[PDB]
């Protein structure tokens, strides 16, 4: 069994910020790629940010390339992303996936394998 | 920035396609497609990885294809339990990593 | 142009425009005391050329790396360090560093390469 | 952090991460044994840098190439191999295959010279 | 292919694709002799890589600088040098200049490095 | 006297493809770079695409670049461009020229000296 | 992204000129401006390259120039046969390499 | 003190070209990073172009990438900047500055030190 | 390209701010933020560099502050030779070096 569970926050005004933390288990965290993938309320999915197994290299979306910081602690088994002037559209379902890269030495994904729970972010 | 129908419907016990189309640098390009499946109030599962493979814990009635620009998913055996969003996700390079447009409400009749 | 050390007197950020005139003369029975001169002068070149291409300075003698300076290791600013001073007083003030520096330096590089191959297996 | 060969007995992912562990000791009458043991450490440092130029891999411990797999060399795949199995046991694996990549290595770095030279070439 | 110097009587073009295969075989009282063999093999190996990377062209066979070709070293035409010509000729055509070719190169090299040390320095 | 003939297909519905095939004769194939220029039937001419004399560098204008493959054979003289998705817009005559390149080694070219005589390719 | 005079003219025995603008991006910054002569129902041929150089097998009745970002091919001792689509092939770079002005028709009375 | 004096011309026609320059004393000439920086009749300050102090590296606003050369003569001490292709749009006085740039060696600048009183430059 | 407001105006000894707004890779990026006081009919003089450093030969009632996207300009109290127009220019990135805000015309009442 794989768990990933999002203990985030909620409301916050425009111009604000707000960080998420995943707290991951039932694999060996170091070994996967980590990222944030989000749903508006009304829509489909949207992919967030993407962060390598060592967390040394991050990607992310253009709408959010200047404001989004995402994070890895290896040793305490968690994923943060710290978002910064949250806007209105960026209200959301932000879900914590296990996935979407491989180290150069591993079989290939470009898929996200596990979905946490998935903490609802929104913006006044 | 994937087309995929807004919804399908079929008759239970029989198969429905669900299919995306994207461009040359997206599906065409790369055969990273996979398929998710969302049930309402639920997070997304993983149903199909690398536009054919399926995941351990996945049943045999879910499989997909890929021709030109367009990939698909065939779901037979429709059961009651199957009504869920289905979207794709594509890799379209190291620019652009994941493309999730889409969103197909299955209603098995 | 002033000579094999002709500019060890003068201040860093001059004597940083001679690195080739200083790289240029590191290469160039009595036959054992002139063979173990030979292949100790060429032991100590590859041992530093083996060095900069840990730090990924290979083919360069001005190499910008990814290590931060610390304030322990020198507080004097920058405008000190190449408008004031020399790089023999410059040696002697960062020995007791030289070989935290290098240590750094070579971590920095091992997690870049990795961090390339990472970037370089992206389809 | 396990010394000098400390990984060889690791699988060859962990083994890649200690490279710069050993590779700092390739360099360090019976003056002519010495003497001799000394120039034949340095010539078989140089073959390997030369050799790794000829690929165009200089001054890089990991270095990536344009080189496909052919799975005749070795059919395993890369869970097997970078995670269940070390370094040695793949070097006796594909021994009688190293001087065919060679040899397609040094024929990928000549084409890519010219292809640059080409692109260079446009203004 | 064509073996060691095989190259050697053909035209400079031709044997620009053969870089490898001279490159190759540059490394490879009695015990006197056999160390001054292998140490003079060595050093003037060293000192041509060391002069490659002083003009930045380390670990490369081909290289494309920044300096301009002046006609008073030589005013032949491609066709003339890289076609009808083999290396040996340019090599007795290009001989009082080879030296200042070289200065150039150096202080061309020098520049790039300090261009690229402030370029890296913006932030 | 040099002679480039365009022995490729003619009409291809929308989204097919088709393949086009140059031979060329009177000269040192493997010495020169080739091009394939296409004139619309009521417009002027418009460089599609350029590789090198050795074959290993393609250069494509951007409104093909995802669509049209160029290659040679050297061993048969043989220069061809693949066209995959076609549209109503790529309607016209395509001349492939001996030029547009040189490799380093020779003297400069962008001349587009020798021209065949045209292949006329049309989408329904 | 050349600009072309739609159509010459003159009588045999007058000269004519055709002339093409570009940016400095083009016809200023490279001196690689052709001119090629397309006859209806033909393939066009090369006249003028590298500005202002003719190739072996035709007459010099074609010479060109360039000024600023202009470039001017002028034909004298108009020919009756010299009637033909007139195009400009300039060099615009690596990552545009070549940019054709529009064909300007010289018609000879 | 430092003393910038621009002695450039005021009027050129549409289509042609002008050459300003600057002469300064005060200061080493060949220590500091030099710049042009433009302000139109009616509006506030633009920066044009930026050279080192070497005069090996140039930098200009996209605007004059293609019309603009900035350089200097570090023996006698000027700074010039030869304009091609002006436009009525480059109306503006044309202010001669010392900063705008460090070469690594040197504390960090990015804002301009000293101001000269600037040439008038009108297109028709 | 940053906005800052016109005519900011006060009394003499009185304090005002002059602050201008940019984005996220620009002020809100580099802490490379400097003031100039441009006298009508005579050049830009730098007041403020390094957002809150100050030129010798000033006084000590120009300072500054950064905060956000937002840089402020504080004279504290006003005298009548401080009649100008202030512009902000703020580092940009390599591929634009400075950007400029229009100018704020400062009344001393
Ligand atoms: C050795 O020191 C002397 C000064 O004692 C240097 O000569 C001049 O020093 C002044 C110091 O203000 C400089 O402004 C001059 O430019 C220096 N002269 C020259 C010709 O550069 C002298 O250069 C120093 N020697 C070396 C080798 O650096
Ligand atoms: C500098 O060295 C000190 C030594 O105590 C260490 O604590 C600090 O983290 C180091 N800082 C950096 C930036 O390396
Ligand atoms: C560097 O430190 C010295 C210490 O005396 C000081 O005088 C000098 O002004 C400082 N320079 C800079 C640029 O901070
Ligand atoms: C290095 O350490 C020794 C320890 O005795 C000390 O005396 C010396 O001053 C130190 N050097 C520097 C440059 O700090
Ligand atoms: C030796 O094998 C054991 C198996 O559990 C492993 O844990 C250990 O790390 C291996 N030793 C080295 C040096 O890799
Ligand atoms: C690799 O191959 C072995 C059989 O040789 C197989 O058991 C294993 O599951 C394969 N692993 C992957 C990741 O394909
Ligand atoms: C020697 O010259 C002949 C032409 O006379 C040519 O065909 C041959 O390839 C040349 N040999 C070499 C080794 O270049
Ligand atoms: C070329 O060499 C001659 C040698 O007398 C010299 O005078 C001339 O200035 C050189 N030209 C260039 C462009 O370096
Ligand atoms: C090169 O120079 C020779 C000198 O005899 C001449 O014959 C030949 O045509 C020239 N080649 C070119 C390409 O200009
Ligand atoms: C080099 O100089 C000598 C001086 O005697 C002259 O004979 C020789 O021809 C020169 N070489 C060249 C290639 O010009």
């Amino acid at each position: 069994e794989v768990q990933l569970v999002e203990t985030g926050g909620g409301l916050v005004q425009p111009g604000g910020s707000l960080k998420l933390s995943c707290r991951a288990s039932g694999y060996t965290f170091s070994s996967f790629a980590m990222s944030w993938v989000r749903q508006a309320p009304g829509k489909g999915l949207e992919w967030v940010s993407l962060i390598n197994d060592r967390g040394g290299l991050t990607f992310y979306v253009d709408s959010v390339k200047g404001r989004f910081t995402i994070s890895r602690d290896n040793s305490k088994n968690t994923l943060s992303l710290q978002m910064h002037s949250l806007r209105d559209g960026d209200t959301a379902v932000y879900y914590c996936a296990t996935g979407g890269m491989s180290s150069a030495l591993q079989s290939s994904k470009y898929y996200f394998d596990f979905w946490g729970q998935g903490a609802l972010v929104t913006v006044s | 920035a994937l087309t995929q129908p807004p919804s399908v419907s079929g008759s239970p016990g029989q198969s429905v396609t669900i299919s995306c189309t994207g461009t040359s640098s997206d599906i065409g390009s790369y055969n990273y497609v996979s398929w998710y499946q969302q049930h309402p109030g639920k997070a997304p599962k993983l149903m199909i990885y690398d536009v054919t493979q399926r995941p351990s814990g996945v049943s045999d009635r879910f499989s997909g294809s890929k021709s030109g620009n367009t990939a698909s998913l065939t779901i037979s055996g429709l059961q009651a339990d199957d009504e869920a969003d289905y979207y794709c996700s594509a890799y379209a390079g190291r620019q652009t990593f994941y493309i999730f447009g889409g969103g197909t409400r299955l209603t098995v009749l | 142009s002033l000579g094999f050390l002709g500019a060890a007197g003068s201040t860093m950020g001059a004597a940083s425009m001679t690195l080739t005139v200083q790289a240029r003369n590191l290469l160039s029975h009595w036959g054992i005391k002139q063979l173990q001169a030979r292949v100790l002068a060429v032991e100590h070149y590859l041992r530093d050329q083996q060095l900069l291409g840990i730090w990924g300075c290979s083919g360069k003698l001005i190499c910008c790396t990814n290590v931060p300076w610390n304030s322990s290791w020198s507080n004097r600013n920058l405008s000190e360090i190449w408008d004031n001073m020399t790089w023999l007083q410059w040696d002697k003030e960062i020995s007791n560093y030289t070989q935290i520096i290098y240590g750094l330096l070579e971590e920095s590089q091992n997690q870049q390469e990795k961090n390339e191959q990472d970037l370089l297996a992206l389809d």
